[PDB]
This record gives C-alpha cells, structure tokens and sequence, in this order.
C-alpha cells in the first residue's frame, strides 16, 4: 500500500508536466488538420 | 545661406539594389507587416 | 439579404454586412484564405 499509492501520483505529475505521452492522438488531430487545409489551399491554384 | 557660397547641414542617405528572390510575409488583423523572412539566405 | 453582385465587374452572390476593421483608402478589394473576394469598398462613396 506504500508502493502502489504511490505510483499512481507518478503518472498524475508525468501527464500535468510532459505533455508529449498524448501526443499519439495529437498526431490523430494534427492529419486532420493538414487535411481540412489541404482543400482550401487548391481553390486558390489556377489549374492552367 | 546666411551657385558658389552656398553652404549645407548634415544628413545622410543609402542606395540599394534589387534581386529576384522570394519573402515570406505575415500579415496581422489590421493589415501591418510584423515579419519577413528571405527564402535563400539561410 | 442573400442577392447577386456586381461590383465593378466582379460579380459573386453573398450578404453585405458592414467592416469593423481599418482598411487602406486606395483598396479596390481584399480576399480571403481561398483568394476569393470577401471584402470590397463601394465604387460611390467610401465605404468597404
């Protein structure tokens, strides 16, 4: 009981500091935000 | 005065020159240029 | 209202609302993130 109380309030101090271990569905976010942009930069191209 | 006595103050003026080269540029809310970056000097 | 334009030519169909922003004096028109004409100064009077 001192070691797993004590291992739960790691992970709660890892993810209020390092924000790169949710960066996976950041990654999910950030294709779809090149790709909502992908359609608006090809309407200024003059195609010919 | 106070063309041969005419005497002058002082200042200062620069002469640049033109390239064919490429800037990125920023534009704000208001329409201000906050920044330019040239493409090929670094 | 929802009409058709014709500004000086240029023709679109949208809704003229009124510009909060400041805007130079010698503009014809001004576009958005797609280059399309979002904005444009009346040809009679100065107002964009």
């Amino acid at each position: 009981a001192n070691q797993f109380n004590s291992a739960i309030g790691k992970i709660q101090d890892s993810l209020s500091s390092t924000a790169s271990a949710l960066g996976k569905l950041q990654d999910v976010v950030n294709h779809n935000a090149q790709a909502l942009n992908t359609l608006v930069k090809q309407l200024s191209s003059k195609f010919g | 005065r106070s063309s041969s006595g005419w005497t002058a103050g002082a200042a200062a003026y620069y002469v640049g020159y033109l390239q064919p080269r490429t800037f990125l540029l920023k534009y704000n809310e208001n329409g201000t240029i906050t920044d330019a970056v040239d493409c090929a000097l670094d | 209202k929802c009409v058709n334009f014709n500004f000086n030519g240029l023709k679109g169909t949208g809704v003229l609302t009124e510009s909060n922003k400041k805007f130079l004096p010698f503009q014809q028109f001004g576009r958005d993130i797609a280059d399309t004409t979002d904005a444009v100064r009346d040809p009679q009077t100065l107002e964009i």
